[PDB]
């Protein structure tokens, strides 16, 4: 009996698949979350400055309180 | 220039240290008239030799 090499394909490992493929981003989604997110970005800073202002005022007012010094 | 005599204003000036006026702002409802009045002197006239009674 005569032994060599056995052909095997199975499966091909198929010849050129694509892999690239768009995922999680679409487009116009994105700039939805990112414009969303510069909008929801100033609103809660800007109110965090107006708070900034009950401090501000009342740290002058300690100046103007304090004549003996 | 003429300066003020030796036993000058106030006996023991300042209650303790410091910060510690400046964590009550109390201070400026309670007791305004003499600061107030040492205030409108001092605008006025610039000069302390002259203000300092107020004071």
């Amino acid at each position: 009996x005569x032994x060599x090499x056995x052909x095997x394909x199975x499966x091909x490992x198929x010849x050129x698949x694509x892999x690239x493929x768009x995922x999680x981003x679409x487009g116009y989604s994105m700039f939805a979350v990112g414009i969303g997110a510069l909008l929801f970005g100033y609103w809660s800073m800007m109110k965090w400055n107006r708070e900034r202002r009950r401090l501000q005022i009342e740290d002058f007012e300690a100046r103007i309180a304090l004549m003996p010094l | 220039e003429l300066p003020s005599l030796e036993d000058l204003k106030v006996q023991e000036v300042k209650v303790s240290s410091s910060v510690l006026k400046a964590a009550a702002h109390h201070y400026g409802a309670q007791c305004d008239k003499p600061n107030k009045e040492f205030m409108l002197c001092r605008w006025e006239e610039k000069d302390p030799r002259r203000c300092l009674e107020e004071g």
